[PDB]
């Protein structure tokens, strides 16, 4: 097991990873990054 | 004029500016010109990668 | 009055720039910076096209520029100086020490004018050189990659 | 920095130099 | 041009490693009902029928 530079933070009573990965991947590649989803009304 | 020594003697000295059909490319400085002591140069600033 | 000297590496504005001396500058046509930078990929599925990683090559060019500042001496100091008409008296000797004076305090505002000024120069590309905020932010937001 | 020997002689002799 | 074979290698193996995470998105993505739904689901109901 190795350490990683992550940041955890804690909601309800869990212990939950918290990424926002747009740096990492996603970055000045041609791909559009999801979560950025459409809706129609 | 860049200072180089010259590679061959040139023999024949006649008149060059009857014949200026040849060549490429043709001066003659009558006596002494400023075009000659011109040392504009380009310039490399390094790269990055 | 004592004018105070300003040095320009002293000035916190010094952090932006990357000097450097280049005594054979007038003799520069066309100075020339590369670039090249390599792109990253993800790879995908489905109907989409595979992709291939890029390459970019970018060069730049250098802008030339000039400061010029001025130096003015008198007639009579220039009299005063070449010993032309000098009688040899204490009476011109301490006239000539004055004109040295004026010209010695003349030359160091002078030649502190070039540092005060580098600093105005810096302000004025980097003036010319920037985008507003109110664009800039959300085009390098909205956008995500661009095409 | 300053251009001396062989930068010297090919901004003399062929006009581009690099640092 | 072996430089360039190699850089460009490079890329393309890490293109897996950064795509195994877009895949991994894209399923969670398409399997996740919404919240706004699952909640009052899994509340006002106790067990269902």
């Amino acid at each position: 097991n190795a350490r990683v530079p992550a940041d955890l933070v804690i909601v309800g009573d869990k212990l939950v990873f918290l990424e926002a990965l747009e740096r990492r991947v996603y970055q000045a590649t041609r791909v559009a990054y999801p979560l950025i989803g459409n809706i129609d009304i | 004029p860049a200072g180089i020594i010259p590679t061959g003697n040139v023999l024949s000295t006649i008149e060059v500016c009857a014949h200026r059909c040849i060549f490429d490319f043709f001066k003659q400085i009558r006596s002494d010109d400023n075009s000659l002591y011109s040392a504009q140069f380009d310039i490399l600033l390094g790269t990055y990668c | 009055n004592t004018l105070n000297f300003v040095r320009f590496l002293e000035l916190g504005l010094s952090v932006a720039c990357i000097c450097t001396k280049f005594p054979e500058l007038a003799y520069v046509r066309d100075g020339v910076i590369q670039f090249e930078v390599q792109q990253p990929m993800i790879a995908r599925d489905g109907p989409h096209p595979v992709d291939q990683p890029v390459h970019n090559y970018m060069v730049k060019r250098i802008h030339k520029r000039s400061l010029s500042a001025a130096f003015a001496i008198a007639s009579e100091a220039l009299s005063l100086l070449s010993n032309t008409y000098v009688d040899g008296t204490e009476i011109d000797s301490s006239l000539r020490i004055r004109a040295i004076q004026q010209m010695a305090r003349n030359l160091r505002t002078v030649l502190d004018s070039f540092e005060r000024g580098t600093a105005d120069q810096l302000l004025g590309v980097l003036l010319e050189k920037a985008p507003p905020l109110s664009l800039l932010s959300p085009i390098n937001k909205f956008q995500p990659e661009g095409h | 920095m300053v251009l001396q020997g062989t930068n010297l002689v090919t901004a003399l002799v062929m006009g581009k130099a690099v640092r």
